[PDB]
């Protein structure tokens, strides 16, 4: 609906660089963890552009296009052995700009759309997350001649927390890891200019 | 490039791009304005508020509101010159009382005043109060409810009215200098009382004879932050 | 027989009806004899040339602005640049002229949206000739060094001779539906009144400015005959798009400034000589 | 049972209804027993001769002027010369006497439109014999030993004889659509104060004066017989257009001074002897 | 004609209209041109995952709390002890956490009644073994020591093994047809005062507390293997049943603590460096 | 209240009297009114909370917390008090549960054993 | 188009209403979120062995 009136143009996809999955750095989940501690958080798109992913194909229409929508799915995965025992839930939260203080609980994860990893069933999760921001777009890059009154690159926080602590046996592996992908479902690109390098 | 598609009725169906629905919101003329029962009474030129109006900085203090050369309203009347058909006043007293004020209807003679103001130069108008001469009059009893809304009608020869001159104060001939109103409107107390008046076009009202922005001036930058702190 | 009334209804008492709705229902007395007769249009009516909306006032082409080009004016250099705002010409110093319609009735809505059309005219005979383009930018700016940068952005080249116009339409993309307008809703600092930050401090809107900027560069510098001018002008014409939008009534940013005098009581204020 | 009223609606306070308007609804308390009970007019009525309207009142003929005309009195001589405004007789001097019906109401609408009809009778007999011509002249006045300056504007010629009267419409063109009324639409002077320009600087409003001019020449002089009179008299009556209009109700310019008294309580007031 | 209007009633004036009514009609007065014009939900509108309804936040899974079980842990120890309160956690103490959404939407009611589920999640993995049994026990509470009086009472026994949760529906069976709220409807103290029994003597409401208690014990004592950690946690989710109700509005009784910091005018004060 | 541009006159320059849409009440008549402000801008949603109140972030997302204001002019010094509700259209979204919180509720009550 | 509201009508202001009368109509402001909602007796009723008069 505000796709089309925003925007004079028509937006364009590129299924072929967007839709293939993409690994980040790895996630440590240690024994040390308590409850409520972040194992990782992510302001998405900026944290697969600056941080994570510089050079991915995923990041290539990224530098042209001002403005867009984004559709995204993050597969993550988990591998511990069998004897051990814990639980990971990761949730999402749209428009988490200025809200990233408050909210930030477990039980905030459990009420917002999540996935529940175990530890030993070495089980995957699949977060789709939709395009849910106070505007028509988010602006992707900044810029040294832009405006600073607009924050970029920020329309939802990932948030990877311990949902109960990692414990392991006698003599067993005092850590495992936990590896996120993610890939774009559906994103629209509008505003066409000059290429810059990502942040 | 692609025209695209219109915002029209996209955040709600309130459309306000008509002119004649800008008219009808309704301006104020007097804010908190005395009435002195030792004159006749308070004159209001009918006519739709325009440059006519129109405050400068560092010329005689008038009795009207500053801001109305400022109003969208005004704004609309500065590209049209022609203007027929009923106008609507709302007029509001500052006070609870039982003692009644009359507002009374003049119709287009010629002369064009405004403000409190002796009728010719007596000392008395108890005895013969303009009210009861013959004209169409209704009156407003603060106690019951101290608003009305009277709608002024369109009573003159003239197949359009002039909404503005390019000089207010020249004495040029007096039969098209009395072309500005339509008559006036009369508003005569008891006692010693404010009250404040509004102007609204009325259902039937018409503009014509389009002339386009004039020279124009502004410094709205200079009293505002960027987003840039 | 004399029977009672049983029937009632409970009321909430209201001193006027329709005063801040500009339609709808209206609690108006008429000041006639017959309460019903209305002002007749039968014989002397509106003209059929005549804007209906506030629009139709922004579909009218106004003069933006002029600029000239020359001989000597190398290829890639900024021949116009500017911030095309339909709020305000300037951001950062006074205005003094003869605006456009558009921006005049725009000035009066707090919200804005659709494309903006623009034309530009060329003063000039059949015997000059050279190529300009035209460049939107949005999100961004680009020096004007780099020619590269602007020929990235939305662009429409023309190549000047025997036609000397050239219609274009300014998109609309930003990141939200409506843009709103960059100068105050309310001000009552009249008197042209030293302004610091305190009263800065005290404004009833923050100027919310934009980056969007239109750019008409040399892409083959104007080589004329001899025989004519070397040095031509350009009017750059605006007005609304046909899908243009304005919403939310303000007080007006511009204001009449010329040959502005107030009213006095016609004739006791020394009218007889 | 006891069930609530959940029905409900916003009222406007008002103090009376049709307190200006002439027609439509009243408010009115009949001081009665039944409340629908009216004065009857079954037996008693309107006779059928009478004036319904005003205007009515303004198609009766009223003698305007009168003028002599002798046979001294050579050709190209303006007999008569006025200017026929049905607002006042005169602009320069006080009036006093027995006004016509259709200045009399005029005198009480702001606005008047529409031919007036005047009726030219010859106090003579059938030995009387001379022409005249009637002369109705706008935006300009004659000079009065020019006559031929008066052929060019609308005029009729006619033969005296037999007939002793020649009915006559003077047209209505003018810039307007309506004319005004010259009499102030109030005046709270009454009892003679001397006027000055202060005075005269505060007036309710302006007398828009006409400089349309009615006059009658001498075509050919009256030549009668020795046995009757020389100098003859006209009746000039007058009475508004079958399509004559008025509008805008004001206070009378005119106002009975002939045989009047105030009212005194009947009896207290020193009535019984 | 000017007749008068004979038809009257007799009316109730009142100040508002649905003031304390949440539906029904509105004597609401639009800050529009249009007074019918309504916000547009065409294009932008609600998510379909979203409640429309209280219950359907009360619907969705919260940890209550959690608990350790170990291979030293006797059979008959009592694992968990409460009392199932959806008004408040505890009775005798300062409660400061992230409460579950059925607790603390039902903080917001007055009453609350029907079945409230617990899910049980088990932290393990598939070399822990072990039975557990579920207690509902209404009207008395049982010893620790005796677990057979808790057999009694409504139980539901699971075996640990390869799945590590179960589902458990806790009944709803009192001498009422609903339960209200232990916390007080209004607690004008905000700042922490120091209170006595004068202060408790004048009370808004008197806390009706709830003998109620859930408690899991062990049925056969979990024995791992050795590869494997001895000393596993429960997760205790816990939402309102498909038939929980809510009534009667009152004062929330949770409030945010955390990151909480009063408003000021922006940019006066002192937001400008 | 607030002077707007810091000025020492407003009487002759009302606000209520620039242009923008108003209505008035008259307390003779009846004191109490039911207005209803519409959502006039450009953002698809407006943002109830924020993490911190008197954060001095960007400015242009710092007024998305708000849709404009409404305005009360007097004549003389008077109270007044003021009352908020919903709409016959409104709609909220962007669930995120319920955050951190306290009570001490137990603590100003007696229990039903004396 | 803003069109006037010809109609009116006399009214005599009364402060309350059924306020002597037993039954009839009421004035009546339920302080319930539904205005139309009321206690319901569906399951918990009246006994039939009780008095409906005082006869």
């Amino acid at each position: 609906g505000d796709l089309v009136i925003a925007s004079s143009e028509p937006t364009q996809q590129f299924r072929s660089l967007t839709n293939r999955w993409m690994p980040i750095n790895s996630i440590r989940v240690t024994v040390n963890g308590k409850r409520n501690d972040l194992l990782a958080q992510y302001y998405i798109p900026e944290d697969f552009l600056s941080t994570h992913a510089k050079c991915a194909p995923n990041t290539i229409p990224f530098e042209t296009y001002v403005y867009g929508k984004y559709e995204l799915e993050m597969k993550f995965v988990a591998n511990g052995n069998k004897f051990q025992c814990g639980k990971v839930i990761i949730s999402v939260k749209f428009d988490s700009y200025q809200a990233d203080n408050i909210n930030t609980g477990f039980q905030a994860a459990l009420s917002r759309p999540h996935i529940m990893l175990d530890l030993s069933t070495n089980n995957e999760g699949v977060l789709k997350i939709p395009f849910r921001y106070h505007r028509a777009f988010v602006r992707n890059q900044t810029h040294k001649t832009a405006t600073a009154g607009v924050r970029p690159g920020k329309f939802a926080s990932i948030y990877v927390q311990v949902l109960s602590p990692l414990q392991t046996g006698e003599g067993g592996a005092n850590d495992m890891f936990i590896r996120p992908f993610y890939r774009y479902t559906r994103a629209e690109f509008a505003g066409m200019s000059y290429k810059v390098p990502l942040t | 490039f692609s025209d695209g598609v219109t915002a029209m009725g996209f955040q709600s169906l309130d459309t306000q791009v008509s002119i004649k629905d800008i008219l009808r919101r309704p301006v104020l003329l007097f804010n908190h304005v005395e009435l002195d029962p030792d004159y006749t009474g308070f004159f209001i030129p009918i006519m739709p508020p325009s440059r006519m109006m129109q405050y400068k900085s560092g010329d005689k203090e008038t009795s009207f509101q500053r801001l109305i050369g400022r109003t969208p309203q005004a704004a609309i009347m500065n590209l049209f010159r022609f203007w027929r058909g009923s106008l609507r006043y709302t007029i509001i007293i500052h006070s609870t009382d039982g003692h009644p004020i009359y507002v009374t209807h003049v119709p287009h003679t010629g002369n064009r005043v405004y403000g409190l103001m002796k009728v010719n130069n007596l000392h008395e108008y108890t005895k013969v109060p303009i009210f009861g001469c013959g004209l169409t009059t209704e009156m407003i009893i603060p106690s019951v409810n101290p608003s009305i809304c009277v709608e002024v009608p369109f009573d003159t020869e003239n197949n359009w009215a002039v909404t503005f001159d390019e000089d207010a104060q020249r004495n040029y001939s007096w039969r098209d200098k009395g072309d500005t109103v339509t008559g006036h409107l009369v508003v005569t107390p008891v006692v010693s009382v404010y009250m404040s008046v509004w102007v609204e076009a009325g259902d039937d009202f018409e503009v014509s004879n389009f002339y386009g922005p004039p020279s124009v001036k502004t410094n709205d930058w200079n009293y505002a932050f960027s987003d840039e702190h | 027989d004399k029977p009672k009334d049983v029937s009632s209804i409970t009321i909430i008492p209201k001193p006027r009806l329709g005063f801040p709705h500009g339609k709808g229902k209206s609690d108006a007395v008429a000041m006639r004899v017959n309460p019903v007769a209305l002002t007749s249009f039968q014989d002397v009516s509106a003209y059929p040339d005549e804007p209906r909306t506030t629009l139709d006032i922004a579909r009218i082409w106004g003069l933006r602005s002029t600029f000239n080009w020359g001989s000597g004016d190398e290829h890639g250099k900024e021949l116009f640049n500017t911030v095309l705002d339909p709020g305000l010409r300037f951001y950062d110093q006074d205005y003094e002229g003869q605006i456009t319609p558009m921006e005049y009735v725009t000035g009066l809505y707090n919200f804005w949206s659709g494309p903006i059309e623009l034309r530009f005219d060329f003063v000039s005979n059949a015997f000059h000739t050279g190529t300009v383009i035209i460049s939107a930018e949005y999100n961004r700016s680009s020096t004007n060094t780099d020619e590269c940068q602007s020929h990235s952005t939305y662009t429409k080249t023309f190549h000047l001779g025997e036609q000397k116009s050239v219609h274009f339409t300014v998109p609309y993309i930003y990141d939200t539906v409506v843009r709103r307008n960059t100068a105050s809703a309310y001000l009552p600092v009249t008197d042209y009144d030293k302004v610091d930050n305190v009263s800065r401090a005290q404004a009833m809107g923050i100027r919310a400015e934009s980056k969007m900027r239109v750019k008409v560069r040399v892409v083959n510098v104007l080589r004329p005959v001899a025989s004519t001018t070397s040095t031509i002008e350009v009017l750059v014409y605006m007005r609304g798009g046909k899908n243009y939008a304005l919403h939310g009534l303000k007080q007006s940013t511009y204001w009449p400034s010329n040959s502005v005098v107030p009213i006095d009581s016609f004739p006791p204020d020394g009218y007889d000589p």
